[PDB]
């Protein structure tokens, strides 16, 4: 039961790797899969077909299904690139090859729409996918010094000095220097080892400074709790707020939405919003990586794309600047499915195989091994980060090395 | 012609309430400002213990989808509630050589029904007898519970991560050692100076007079006010809008795997969620705890989880998240697992399956399911909080960290 | 230079009625004289003698100004019949009833402009916005959590055991463990310990940073509760449309034969039938009903409620919905129907709007000591009951500590 | 029964939207935020995209168009709506004639016969009322000043904003009751040493010179130290509690703010030229100073001044309250600052000798009582207001800190005078 299957290449659903030239054959997960090039060639103007090894998620589904229903397979790739678009009544791509009978089954990154469901049949959904938009947010947030203002330094130091200068003389075995270290120590939440004054008048002014201590302390406690109690939020409007699919302008100078021309998402946006069809056809992209670079280099505000492929990408992003608008919003709600022959086919038993892969929990194990991303794998990652402590320690350590500069300057002035 | 429609009372999708004294359904308008569409349902009124059939008024998401499908194809319908009140299961009660189905499945196989328009989940065990369309609801499995308290741990290391506290100590010895070096028994005076400055012990033991050492100690005391202001800052921030507890087990959690009689997680009896833990031999142990503590109706489990009777409740993500958005005393489990989909069910030889399913594929393409969502899944906000009295357990936690440090200090 | 008799009612702060100053035997300050024909009885008359009083207010001032810009004489008269305007058996009674009855050529006061009224009488431009509004007084000291006293005493015992565990230097008595329990306990209560300890004091200091951080953080927790949120916000909420719902029922009512009564009757028949049984008497009495729990919420005119909340002592009763106003109608001087100074009076009102003198008028009359607060709702400006509870703990523990002093004596 | 009457309107954004026509010539079918069909009419107005000022049809929809239709229903009349030629509201002026003045704008065309009724957010005032008759207003509004959302300043107040003057007297009464009580409780029944003991324990001064050791005075001093950590915890608690739910200081504290009266060239404000506010500041002589500044900085269109307020080009923009509040509910970069003034009302305009004024004003009163205008408010004031905005106080503001610092410095200086008081 040699069953030839046609597929397209889109990671991580179908990873294509050249055969190991030392082993000749394919190693580990990968199953043999050919690929033929019309434009250039070695012999017979293209007659030679290159050999490759195909491994991945959907490829593991096709090989595992091939082990469960006992149907053998010689995998084959598509020459004309497409997903499920049909032009002038003629379909091309994976669903096009499914309608052209060149493949009994078609497993890959093929979306299930009504136009394909009318001419070919599909199986049970494997992964939930639809139309979605992706945009990047800058990690521009910025720290404990932020609480107190710049008036803290000039005002506080000035008042201290003036008060120890004035207050010391309102204060008027041994006498040890000036008690300004006692005042500044009192400002930093008591913890003052200095000896207080023995006079009667100094018992008043110091008390006043104590006020100026605690209040300042309170400010250093209030305002450090003020700027730090404003985080973890997003206020971009939901529910098609940009209206760019119908009215491209918005509260922003421009909204750019690109679709893959002659694709399922473009045809679905072409049949949904005709304004999105005109502006999407004018802003039609080449590949997915070009649109991703357009979203990373500020060349595109957003993109309109398959949802699952963008959902696995969140893990992929490093420093996770990128994210999926809506915290996981899905618009179309359709699913992936292996194509079968119309009307007639093994469809029922194959569907039993798919839902059996779901019943054994292989979708959870595959999502944990493949889908799961170091990023967001942890539940959500309230706790003071290292950035704030870096902000404080930059000033504490800066005052430490600057204190050593006060020691070297104290030596330059001490040698005189 | 005229075909029968079987449905079950599911809170967000199929409301089943009786009519007024006249006999017609009470006309109302939703919060959106639209007339809620209702139809006639002839089923067992649970109000009468008798289990007698009585026609009623039914309305909801699946009702709007049933009217929509009745508009797509040129057919009429006659809706009626399921007789036994359960979803359905396959069993052989009185015949040891012949088996049958019960629930809406039984009425469908016995010819008593022609179509099921309820939140019916697709799976392989049911796919052997009926044919399903493209799913109209994407959902999963989440453990649903009603969760209580601010502190589960000592409050000194909660606001500042381990790197921040360890950094604070590294600055304690950087200012104690840098103060011992800049001011050049003595080691105990440096450690007692830095520690007494960070903790406000106020011993007054010793002090250096060097401007480098006084500036170092001033940066250490100010930095002490900033690190205690950060610990009290982020420690006061976790007072409102606190992060949820781990009671939400998720796909791979210890609470979902271990069957303890104190943390009651269970599934609805005579439903699929019992088969999820009954088939797997590994969960068989948990199945034991589920065999003796299972509930019949999902609403009873919802009230048990609201009355603090059932700890967790593994159920579909659509219904559990809906009840979490309606009754904020309950929350679903993170890491959604067992993602399935509610879809209509038909018999094999029916031609409708070709068109109707395609219609559903078209019904998603036009965005009508998005409007149905805007109508029948609306999240009612709640009290954003607050904790108030709930501060004893933490205070016993931090006091336990201090007393533990006193024990380890007694060992020293 | 015309008669233009005016009928008015008394409604603060718009028309304040004060007795004539006996020493002045005339209307004090800038008051205008206003009489009242007491018809049913008199010392020696039967409907012919009128008592004298002195009316002054916001509406009185606007009447004076309009009368200055438009040359006409006038003598102020109070309304004997009913009050305001109301229509019974197709016969008009009240101020509008006397204006259409030709018993008064003009009617200036806290009178609303409504369609049914504008059928029989004319109205000028509106000078103050005035509609229906709702107002409710929300019917609904540290987080010790049964641990302040028990943890302070157990902290004193751990201070005693730790004091015996120190074993350093030299101490006075064989007291000193209680001096390190008062020094360690005081240090637990945010330093302030003058005893130089001979570490156990370091452990109690860690308990001061952590435990004190919990006391201040949770003290900021209980106070971070956003308040002033109305019980019923929309006035289209279910609490108003269906009263027999939440137990106990939300008692609310209004004042009869006003604008709100006729518009509420012509708008909601069922809600009118429900609210007519719980109708209140006076405005101040309804404020008492909104304060004394006899009425959860109260709804009536907006402007009079705006001042009545601005001058309300303590600013307890506030408008529901942060100042939401339905209906949108406004007041105006009621002139004679069909004919009258229809355009000249309006022109006077609009030129008086051009000079901008209202702002000063509202500053003199309308602005209260409640709208003069900071731009923030401020929550609770200062603890008067919560701080008095902590003072009751310090004074109660001060008399009880004095009982431990006499018992110690 | 027809009585086809021309109708003139202006482009004020909430009330009258004016957008271009679709390739077929019809209006783009749009859905009301509530989920309803949006109304639509055609307007013969000036093309703002072309030099010629040519008349081009457009699709105009919003509050004033919907109210226009409701009135076209309640009364049996027909209409043809178009935007005004000069593009501005009504005002009186004399460009070429030194002895005769005339109206220009909608008011002009209404008097010129080019229109028979104007329905827009027309301000109601004395200058216009002498030539045109208004209805009982369909919109009750005023004037607010718009500003860009600048650095979040702090709500100015003295250092005592957390505690009123009534509670502090009781707190101090307890302070001297426990310091004098500490003077009596010390040694089981010095005074200055006792005040220094209780005060040193309340302020954590820790001098230690005087300190009672009695278990009644040390336990009462432990309830005193706990009252110090609890009182200080309450001070920092509420002091941090005002921090949230704070109203950032409004830039202009009303029309009579320090920067508002004095026309300093650092803060430039203006309004729409040939508009109601121009008659307001042009008639009022006292505001002439302000008017002077505005005389050189006013704009032709109101939107231009809006974007000027958004583009930091223009500092403040005094205008109608409904338009500015709506733009504040649309753009989060704009706020309206200070107390309202010149509270007027938009009402339908028509010539004085028109009997439509009576039935039309009456139907406006009905549409008020019918609750219809509220529905129009929910539809065209979507009130997608930017909310949950959180105050960010400046780490500190010299003011609100110069008050406490001024009290402390004042305490010192006076305290030298008090040392001179102890010298005598
Ligand atoms: C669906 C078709 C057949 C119209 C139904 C025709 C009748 C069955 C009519 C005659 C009087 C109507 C009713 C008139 C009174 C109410 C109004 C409304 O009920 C309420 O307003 C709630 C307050 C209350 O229950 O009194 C909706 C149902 C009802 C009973 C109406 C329902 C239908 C009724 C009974
Ligand atoms: C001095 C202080 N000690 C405790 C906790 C704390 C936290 C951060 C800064 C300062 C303080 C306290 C409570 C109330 C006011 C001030 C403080
Ligand atoms: C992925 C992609 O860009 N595919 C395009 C297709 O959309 C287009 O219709 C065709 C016309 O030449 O060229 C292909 O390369
Ligand atoms: C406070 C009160 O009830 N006043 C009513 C008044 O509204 C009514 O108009 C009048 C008779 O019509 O009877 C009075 O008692
Ligand atoms: C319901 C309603 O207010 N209808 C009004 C009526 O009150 C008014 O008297 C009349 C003008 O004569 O115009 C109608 O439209
Ligand atoms: N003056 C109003 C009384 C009600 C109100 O003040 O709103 C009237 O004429 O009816
Ligand atoms: N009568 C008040 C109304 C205030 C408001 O609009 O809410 C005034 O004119 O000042
Ligand atoms: N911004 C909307 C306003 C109308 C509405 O959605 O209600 C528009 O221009 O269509």
């Amino acid at each position: 039961e040699h069953l030839s299957i046609v597929t397209l290449e889109e990671a991580p659903f179908v990873i294509v790797e050249d055969v190991d030239p030392l082993s000749g054959t394919c190693m580990r997960n990968t199953v043999p899969c050919r690929k033929q090039i019309r434009p250039e060639n070695r012999t017979e103007e293209g007659g030679n077909y290159i050999k490759r090894c195909c491994k991945g998620f959907c490829i593991d589904i096709l090989k595992k299904i091939a082990k469960t229903v006992k149907f053998t397979y010689d995998l084959y790739l598509v020459t004309n690139g497409k997903h499920g678009k049909k032009i002038n009544g003629v379909w091309n791509g994976m669903i096009g090859e499914v309608v052209t009978k060149r493949a009994y089954m078609a497993v890959g990154s093929l979306t299930i729409n009504e136009e394909r469901s009318e001419v070919v049949d599909f199986s049970v959904p494997f992964i939930e996918t639809g139309i979605s938009v992706m945009v990047s947010r800058s990690n521009g947030t910025v720290a404990f010094l932020e609480p107190f203002s710049a008036d803290v330094w000039v005002m506080m130091f000035v008042m201290l000095l003036i008060v120890s200068a004035v207050a010391v003389f309102v204060f008027e075995s041994f006498t040890i220097g000036k008690a300004i270290w006692l005042l500044w120590g009192l400002v930093f939440n008591n913890s003052l080892p200095v000896q207080n004054p023995k006079g009667t008048t100094s018992k008043i002014m110091v008390s006043v400074w104590a006020f100026f201590a605690v209040i300042f302390l309170a400010s250093y406690t209030a305002n450090l709790a003020a700027f730090m109690i404003q985080r973890r939020y997003v206020d971009q409007v939901s529910g098609l707020s940009d209206k760019k699919f119908q009215r491209p302008n918005d509260f922003s100078p421009a909204f750019r939405f690109g679709t893959v021309p002659n694709g399922s998402t473009e045809r679905n946006i072409r049949n949904n919003y005709l304004e999105m069809h005109s502006y999407m056809v004018k802003f039609n992209q080449r590949s997915v990586q070009d649109a991703l670079l357009s979203l990373k280099s500020g060349k595109l505000d957003a993109f309109i794309y398959d949802a699952a492929v963008l959902n696995y990408m969140a893990g992929r992003d490093e420093g996770c600047k990128l994210v999926t608008i809506g915290s996981g919003k899905v618009f179309a709600t359709t699913g992936y499915g292996i194509a079968i022959q119309k009307d007639s086919g093994w469809k029922r038993q194959v569907d039993l195989a798919i839902l059996q892969l779901f019943g054994d929990g292989e979708m959870e194990e595959l999502e944990a091994l493949w889908l799961t991303g170091i990023c967001h794998n942890e539940k959500n990652e309230s706790q003071l980060d290292i950035d704030n402590m870096a902000g404080v320690f930059y000033m504490l350590a800066a005052a430490m090395a600057l204190s050593l500069i006060t020691f070297i300057m104290e030596h330059l002035f001490y040698k005189s | 012609t005229r075909l029968k429609i079987v449905t079950i009372h599911q809170e967000p999708f199929v409301y089943v309430r009786p009519t007024t004294s006249d006999g017609t359904c009470r006309e109302e308008y939703t919060i959106n400002g639209d007339p809620i569409k209702k139809v006639i349902c002839n089923g067992p009124d649970e109000t009468i213990p008798g289990r007698p059939t009585v026609p009623q008024c039914c309305y909801g998401f699946c009702v709007d989808l049933l009217i929509k499908l009745a508009r797509e194809m040129d057919f009429t319908y006659e809706v009626h509630l399921v007789a036994d009140g359960k979803f359905g299961t396959q069993e052989r009660v009185n015949n040891s050589n012949a088996a049958a189905w019960n629930g809406m499945m039984g009425e469908l196989l016995s010819g008593q029904a022609d179509m099921i328009v309820a939140p019916l989940t697709i799976n392989n065990e049911r796919a052997q007898y009926i044919e399903f369309s493209k799913p109209f609801k994407y959902q999963g499995l989440t453990i649903l519970v009603k969760k209580e308290p601010r502190s589960t741990l000592d409050s000194f290391m909660q606001p500042f991560q381990s790197t921040l506290w360890l950094l604070v100590g590294l600055s304690v010895h950087v200012v104690a050692v840098m103060l011992y070096l800049l001011d050049r028994l003595t080691l105990s005076s440096a450690m007692w100076f830095s520690w007494r400055v960070l903790l406000n012990s106020g011993l007054g033991e010793g002090a250096p007079r060097s401007f480098s050492a006084r500036i170092l100690g001033m940066v250490w005391a100010g930095f002490a006010m900033i690190i205690v202001a950060s610990y009290t800052a982020n420690l006061a921030a976790f007072l409102v809008l606190r992060r949820p507890e781990e009671r939400i087990t998720g796909i791979n959690d210890p609470r979902l795997r271990n069957p303890s009689d104190k943390f009651i997680y269970a599934t609805v009896k005579q439903s699929s969620v019992d088969i999820y833990f009954r088939r797997q031999v590994e969960l068989s142990t948990m199945y034991r705890h589920m065999e003796k503590h299972n509930y019949e109706s999902a609403a009873e489990a919802i009230q048990a989880v609201r009355d603090n009777k059932l700890h967790a409740f593994i159920w579909d993500s659509a219904v559990l998240e809906f009840e979490a958005s309606q009754k904020c005393d309950l929350v679903t489990t993170g890491e959604l697992f067992f993602r399935s989909g509610f879809g209509i069910g038909m018999r094999k030889d029916s031609p409708w399956k070709q068109e109707v399913s395609l219609n559903i594929l078209k019904s998603h393409e036009n965005g009508f399911m998005e409007e149905l969502d805007k109508t029948w899944v609306r999240y009612q906000e709640c009290d954003s909080r607050a904790p108030a009295t709930l501060t004893f357990e933490n205070m016993a936690g931090v006091f336990m960290l201090v007393a533990g440090g006193i024990v380890a200090g007694i060992f020293l």
